[PDB]
């Protein structure tokens, strides 16, 4: 289906370029778990349409700014392994100036469950950690005000299972100590350790009477509470599997809420989030600690710069539009613009000087726009100036013995003279001598820019 | 479809027949299309193929393969249509020689049509004939 996927995109594109950036951003999560696979190309499509939405909330929108962040490095990281590379490269360009505008088929992963054991020191506290969450569920059926009875009848408020703590015997425990044994080797498997820390802690019904200590007041921090969305995350993704494991059990399909985790409702990662958490606020009831056993452009500037080193180094052998996508990021940092921007200079120009002497043609051309982006830069924001203007002087003479490639050192060298004299001449005299050798024999290009940009 | 297109696309298609019917076998149109020279996507292929029981037969592979052919010549000749008029070569043609080059014959209406190039043609005037195309070729 050609136009028929067209079609959709255009649907889909339409649909979010007419939509407030809070869906927007509650789509960019799914986005943002697309980015990953980009190198398809309309995974790369939902990508445009994601830069789409960049660039209009660039804005006054430019909770999922740190996810912006993280898609743009993980886009960043994945752009980076090799046409449909130059629509994402230039794409990326405006969304890079909207992250520096900040800067201003499922297949679900559950892990093996009864491979390692537990300590004992944890199982002197599952004998009062399985009675509580027992004591909380009677409490919330306490809330209805259920009373034991002998026939299990729904209607007639009868439940059979209420019964006191003396008599429950261990396969009467078990039941409900399966998912508790089961969820703490999952949180215990991975690394992860809970040592000792200090000491800790309407009308009623008949049957079992739990005066439990309150559920509804107890909230953790915001690693504990990620490491308990990680821990909700595995429960959802054990009971996907459960259901996938009935659904073709009969000999059918598949049901339509096998979706990615980030496009379901509240309750159903509230659920699994209250499973996982009813070890860990009872932990803060008993104060036990749950331990694990923007700037992001910023930073990822020096990396970037890295990376463009590497690919000065290493960019004129097809990767010519890797260096103009590199470019482009740093033209769109120029325009969303600090002794690491200091850093990013000293490597940008290592990046004009690792291939100075084989100044393949259309990174050429790029570069000096790339160039005047650079001077942008310095005219948007300690003595290497005097070995860098040596290094101008080699590359204007790796550039000068050839088209109009001499013109275009001048016109580089101009832009250098433009971005440092807006705010030492023995480079000065290598240019007069250099005027001098290649000036009566393109040339008056030269002139005009050796004529003012002398300051 | 010409004289010499309508006899190669019947002498594919009934040289790529056997049984006398005028139908071929469902799986023959990439194979009829690459003896054409023809190599399109695949999706492109599953569309022609369900625009065609599964015996894909003589009428509208004689239309759909019109179809394609009559794209290449509305780039061909709308290139050079144009390449009549417009001597130094770069597709900028005056307002006012848009004017003599509009009220052909054939056609040749009143002042609605060409009223209806100038209103809305871009004009600074050279006029590029893309506009023209994404104007009236809807």
């Amino acid at each position: 289906k050609g136009c028929s996927l067209t079609k959709a995109q255009r649907d889909s594109i339409e649909v979010c370029l007419l939509s407030r950036p809070s869906m927007m951003q509650h789509l960019l999560r799914r986005l943002v778990f697309d980015v990953p696979l980009l190198n398809k190309m309309p995974l790369k499509l939902l990508t445009n349409h994601y830069e789409r939405c960049w660039k209009y909330y660039c804005l006054p929108g430019g909770a999922s700014e740190e996810e912006l962040h993280l898609s743009r490095k993980l886009f960043w990281g994945i752009f980076d392994a090799l046409y449909e590379q130059e629509l994402f490269k230039l794409a990326l360009p405006c969304l890079s100036a909207v992250a520096g505008a900040l800067p201003p088929n499922f297949n679900p992963q559950p892990v093996d469950t009864s491979n390692i054991t537990i300590p004992e020191k944890l199982e002197y506290f599952i004998n009062k950690y399985a009675e509580h969450s027992h004591d909380k569920w009677s409490m919330d059926k306490l809330a209805n005000g259920w009373i034991y009875g002998e026939i299990y009848s729904d209607s007639s408020k009868v439940q059979p299972l209420m019964k006191p703590y003396k008599l429950l015997s261990e396969k009467e425990k078990e039941i409900y100590r399966w998912p508790i044994k089961e969820s703490l080797k999952t949180m215990l498997a991975w690394g992860w350790r809970i040592e000792r820390t200090r000491e800790g802690d309407v009308d009623a019904a008949h049957g079992y009477s739990p005066r439990a200590i309150d559920m509804s007041n107890v909230t953790l921090s915001r690693d504990l509470h990620a490491m308990a969305e990680m821990m909700a995350e595995n429960y959802h993704n054990i009971w996907a599997k459960k259901k996938k494991l009935e659904l073709e059990s009969k000999g059918g399909g598949n049901h339509p809420l096998l979706v990615p985790y980030d496009t379901l409702t509240a309750k159903e990662k509230a659920k699994d989030r209250e499973k996982a958490q009813d070890i860990l606020k009872f932990l803060q009831i008993n104060g036990y600690a749950v331990s694990r056993g923007y700037f992001l452009s910023a930073a990822s500037r020096p990396l970037c710069s890295g990376g463009h080193a590497s690919n000065k180094e290493k960019e004129m052998v097809f990767c010519k539009l890797g260096v103009l996508v590199r470019h482009r990021i740093s033209l769109f940092g120029n325009d969303a613009t600090l002794h690491i921007l200091g850093q990013t200079l000293d490597a940008r120009t290592v990046m004009k000087t690792g291939l100075e002497s084989v100044k393949f043609l259309d990174n050429a051309a790029e570069d000096l726009e790339k160039t005047m982006e650079n001077l942008k830069q310095g005219q948007f924001t300690t003595t290497v100036a005097l070995l860098p203007m040596l290094s101008s002087l080699f590359e204007h003479i790796g550039q000068h013995q050839f088209l109009e490639d001499v013109q275009v050192s001048c016109y580089r060298i101009l832009t250098s003279l433009y971005a440092l004299g807006t705010s030492v001449e023995r480079q000065r005299s290598a240019l007069g001598e250099c005027l001098a050798a290649f000036a009566g024999a393109a040339f008056l290009e030269t002139h005009l820019d050796k004529h003012n940009i002398y300051s | 479809l010409t004289e010499e297109q309508i006899a190669e696309f019947k002498e594919a298609f009934s040289l790529f027949d056997k049984d006398g019917d005028g139908t071929i076998t469902t799986k023959e149109l990439g194979t009829v299309m690459r003896s054409l020279g023809q190599n399109p996507t695949e999706a492109e292929l599953q569309d022609m193929i369900n625009e065609v029981n599964g015996t894909i037969d003589f009428p509208e592979f004689l239309t759909m393969m019109a179809r394609k052919m009559k794209d290449t010549d509305s780039e061909e000749e709308i290139r050079e249509a144009f390449r009549v008029f417009d001597k130094d070569g770069n597709g900028y043609i005056s307002a006012a020689e848009l004017r003599h080059v509009m009220t052909n014959l054939g056609e040749k209406l009143t002042d609605e049509e060409v009223d209806e190039m100038i209103r809305e043609a871009d004009i600074d005037g050279q006029v590029n004939y893309e506009e023209f195309v994404q104007m009236m070729t809807a």
